[PDB]
Parts: structure tokens; sequence; C-alpha cells
């Protein structure tokens, strides 16, 4: 389903506020990113990566002008801090930390802040200012299970961050403890598909999809092969490409085929709008599968660029 | 049966409405007017040290006239860091410590940003091996 | 500034002299006939803690009937690890916990070896989670 125009297309001019800036920066870093992961750049034209490149550092220099005195950021300075757009400057950001020179006092700024300012006690992760562009967060749109789904997402950002903060962050370890321990409590509550994957991706992380847990992630997937939700399954992408992330995680090789085949039959390259979860999370996901791909036979398929 | 004393009162503050005698585990709440900020832990406990005497179990918060401008410096604690609480720090605003491992902590945990640019009620917590 | 009335009394024990006033700060001993073993802290300290009353920070610790065969097991807490005492523990002897890693205390940090081979006058201390969910 990939191949090297439909990816080109994804390499853009990143561009607007606070939170427009970020939109246009997904794109071209999770294409770099998945190039270099999957060693595919002969097939795409390596001489393209010095030009992506400059757009990263373009998009991150940009982000700079929103970044406020707490280290959070906002669709404009003058907004309060969002507590989501602030934990996916992270994501991203910790993406391009060998790609271009990312200043750790503000990678790791934004990741004390989160801790510091927005985890309640119970290790809940709270917005207190939602982003303009409900958009380009994905099933965190549906507001429901906002609780558990926000802090799975701003833990999985705060797990990127984790190897390059830790040093400068000493309450990173507890509160991904706290998180991990509210999301595992919680779990076997959960009704979305889309808060079973994203959950259920954390929890792998930690080596706490087990049992109970574990067998719910999975039987919730649809036709045990992709985790939507009825009535605008539009964040099935997205949902999926998180549990493909935790099987791969899981090393779980037999109940991956079936997703991979279902992802790899949609349009996934498509961006346009409100396609940024799905499009950095896919690329992410099936970057993921081919860089494991070598190591593992199990994981057999072609998902690569094509001809 | 053992009891506290009248609560100390706060200026410019309202205190929770409590019953007579104060019992031993009574808690009472204390806050501030919208253009006031609340300096120290808001709620007091009626606590027995000896098993004879009831006393509150710490001070009374204050509440000082709300001040945008003030805003205190970093607050270090070596052999420490912060849970809660990050820059900027302004007025009212709070933060708590927690001792790295192999070092435990001497006074209170929690400081609050005084109008006079200076943290908390009581001094800085210390974190020793 | 702040005063502490008079200090509470011990059965069968006597407390050091001390002057009138006693201020906060000040420190008194109590201590047991010879024929008796003294159960708790004998050290008593004026405080306040919210700087209008006056205080003692502890109960008065009492005096115990002598038993030689007393003999307390050795005490343990999940989650904490003994910084004093050592075994045998006879009656009036003592011995301190500190909490792990990654644990508060709840409770007195020290016991005393009871005449019923019993632990302190408090229950031990317990080490409890610092993390809520546990
Ligand atoms: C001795 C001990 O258990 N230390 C743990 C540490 O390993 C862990 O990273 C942290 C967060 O869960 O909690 C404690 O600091
Ligand atoms: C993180 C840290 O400093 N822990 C050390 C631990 O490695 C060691 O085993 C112990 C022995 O007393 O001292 C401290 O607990
Ligand atoms: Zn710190
Ligand atoms: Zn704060």
């Amino acid at each position: 389903m990939l191949d090297a125009e439909r990816l080109k297309h994804l390499i853009v001019t990143p561009s607007g506020a606070g939170e427009q800036n970020m939109i246009g920066m997904t794109p071209t870093v999770i294409a770099v990113h998945y190039l270099d992961e999957t060693e595919q750049w002969e097939k795409f034209g390596l001489e393209k990566r010095q030009g992506a490149l400059e757009l990263i550092k373009k998009g991150y220099t940009q982000q700079l002008a929103f970044r406020q005195p707490s280290s959070a950021f906002a669709a404009f300075v003058k907004r309060a801090p969002s507590t989501w757009l602030t934990a996916y400057v992270v994501k991203v950001f910790s993406l391009a930390v060998n790609l271009i020179a990312i200043d750790s006092q503000v990678l790791c700024g934004a990741v004390k802040w989160l801790i510091l300012e927005k985890q309640k006690p119970d290790g809940v992760f709270q917005e207190d200012a939602p982003v303009i562009h409900q958009e380009m967060i994905g099933g965190l749109r549906n507001n429901n299970e906002k609780d558990m789904a926000l802090t799975a997402f701003v833990l999985i950002s705060l797990q990127e961050a984790k190897d390059i903060c830790e040093e400068q962050v000493n309450s990173l370890p507890g509160s991904i403890t706290k998180a991990g321990d509210f999301l595992e409590a919680n779990y076997m509550n959960l009704q979305r598909s889309y808060t079973v994957a994203i959950a259920g991706y954390a929890l792998a992380q930690m080596g706490r999809l087990k049992g109970p847990l574990l067998n719910k992630f999975l039987t919730t997937a649809k036709d045990k092969n992709r985790w939507e939700d009825p009535g605008k399954q539009l964040y099935n992408v997205e949902a999926t490409s998180y549990a493909l992330l935790a099987l791969l995680q899981l090393k779980d090789f037999d109940f991956v085929p079936p997703v991979v085949r279902w992802l790899n039959e949609q349009r996934y390259y498509g961006g346009g709008y409100g396609s940024t979860q799905a499009t950095f999370m896919v690329f992410q996901a099936l970057a993921q599968y081919q860089k494991d791909a070598p190591s593992d036979h199990q994981e057999l398929n072609l998902d690569v660029s094509l001809q | 049966a053992i009891s506290c004393g009248s609560p100390p009162p706060i200026l410019n503050g309202r205190i929770s409405y409590y019953s007579t005698p104060i019992a031993v585990g009574t808690v009472i709440r204390y806050s501030c007017s919208g253009t006031f900020r609340l300096i120290g832990e808001k709620s007091l406990l009626c606590i027995t040290k000896d098993k004879v005497d009831g006393t509150w179990d710490k001070p009374a918060p204050k509440c000082e006239y709300f001040n945008k401008y003030s805003s205190c410096p970093e607050p270090i604690v070596p052999g420490g860091y912060k849970i809660r609480g990050s820059t900027p720090y302004r007025h009212g605003d709070s933060v708590t410590f927690a001792c790295k491992t192999n070092f435990s902590m001497n006074g209170n945990k929690s400081v609050w940003c005084q109008a006079n640019n200076m943290w908390g009620p009581t001094r800085l917590p210390t974190c020793v091996s």
C-alpha cells in the first residue's frame, strides 16, 4: 500500500501557530523516522534526507516561539497551556533528538511541567486547556474515558523522553509508576476499543499487560485485526497502530499478521484533515514492524515501499 | 474527652463551620477571599501528642492580599527534588519536595511563594543521608 | 514565648527535677524504680505544633514490674528495616525501625519489649507505599 510518491507527499513545510506548526511538523518527522528506522532511503532517494532535516529544524525552531515560561506549550502565548499539546511536543521532539539539535532544557522542561503541574496524586494526567484543533488529537477527541485515554497518551510520551530526561527530572520514575498504576487498576473497565488499544500499549511497555488485561486487549479486536469503535470509526487506524505496537512489544507474533494485513489495506498515507495522530502512529507502528523483522522470521510480511 | 481550644483566627479569611467541643480528629479548613492568597496548609487537625491535652497539628495559614508582581526564585533542596509545582513561581503558588534515595527529610515538605518573594511560612526542608 | 504545663505523672517512677516555668525546647526525663522496667520513651520534650498551645511531644512512659523471663521475638516490619536493637530482647529493651526506599512510616519508630513479650506501648510501626494505588 506504500511507495515513494505516496510517502514523498508527507514531506511538508511547517507553518502556523503553536498547534498548526505541529500538525505540519508531524508528517515530516515520522516520514524521516520511518525511512531511517526501516533503512529505505535507497528506495526513496537519500539526497532528499538533508532537505527533510532542514524542514524538521524549521518546525522545531518555529515551535519554540510558543514555548511558555513554564516550558509548556499552547497555540498562542496568551493562551493557557495545553497538557495534551505539551505532551505531543515531547512525543514528536523525542523522535527528532538524533535528527537535529533538540535542546534538553526544552524537551525535559516540558516533561517536568507535565509531571509537576498536571498529574494528580492518583497518577491521572489532566488537560486544563484543550487545544483548538480538536482534529489533531485523534481518538482523544471523543472525551469518553478521558482520564484513562489522556493518561496513557502522556505516559507514552514520557517513556520516549525517559532516557534523555531521567537525569534532569527526578520525579520521572515515580510519575511513570503512578500513571502506570492508575492505568492498570482501571483497565478492565474500559469500554472503547480506542482506549483499550492506547492504554494497552502503555501497559505493554511496562510489562503490565498480562492475564485478564492482556485477554481483554486481544479479544477487543474486531475480526482479530482492528481496534475500532462503531459509529465514526475514524480512530481505527490510530488505535490499531497503537495495538500493533503493543503486540510487537509483547512479541505476540501469532496475533500480528491479521493486524498488519488490515493496516496495509488502509489508505494510511492519506494525510488530510484530522490525520495527525493516525499519521504519526501508523508510520511509527509499521516502521517498528520492519525494524523488528530482521530479528524475527515470524514477521515476514512485506509492508515496505513498493516499486 | 480530649479537646482542642478555639482554632487560630485568620485575617481576611474564613474558617469552615465546626461543632463544639472540638474533639481530637476534628478537621478545620481555612480559605481566603478572591483577591487574597492562602499561604500555608489549609487544613488543621485537632490532635493529641501526650494523650492528655489536645493541640491543632499546625499553625493557622494566612491570607495575603494578592500581589500579581511577586515571584519567588527556584527553591532548591540539596539531596531532594520537587514532586509538585514548577516555574514560574508566583504569589500563592506552592511547591512540594521529596528526598532522593538514601536521604530523609527534615522540616515541612511544602512551601508557598509569599508576597515578599520568599518561600513558605517555614524554612525549606532539608534532606540528609 | 510558650510554656508547657505540669507533665504527665508516672506510677512507680519519677521525673528528673526541672525548673518552673517550662519553656518549649525543655526536655524532662522519666525513670522507674529499680524493680521496674521503663516502657516507652524516657525523654519528653516541650514543643509547640501550632504556635499557640505548648504540649509534651509524647505521653509519659510507664513502669512495669520487672520480669526476668520476658523475651520478645525479633520484630519484623514489611517495607522497613531495623536501625537499632539487638537480640536477645529482654524486659524494657527497645528496637528502632526505618522504612525502606518508597515507603512512609505510620506509627512510632521505636518500640519496647513488654513483660508479656509483646512489643512497645504502641503497635509496631508500619511502612506503607508512597504509591497511592500501592
Ligand atoms: C529501592 C526502590 O524500589 N527504588 C524505586 C525505583 O527502583 C523506582 O524507579 C521508583 C519509581 O517506581 O521507585 C523507587 O525509587
Ligand atoms: C540508588 C541508591 O543510592 N541506592 C543504594 C544501593 O545501591 C545500595 O545497595 C544501598 C546500600 O546501603 O545504598 C543505597 O540504597
Ligand atoms: Zn528538581
Ligand atoms: Zn503549580
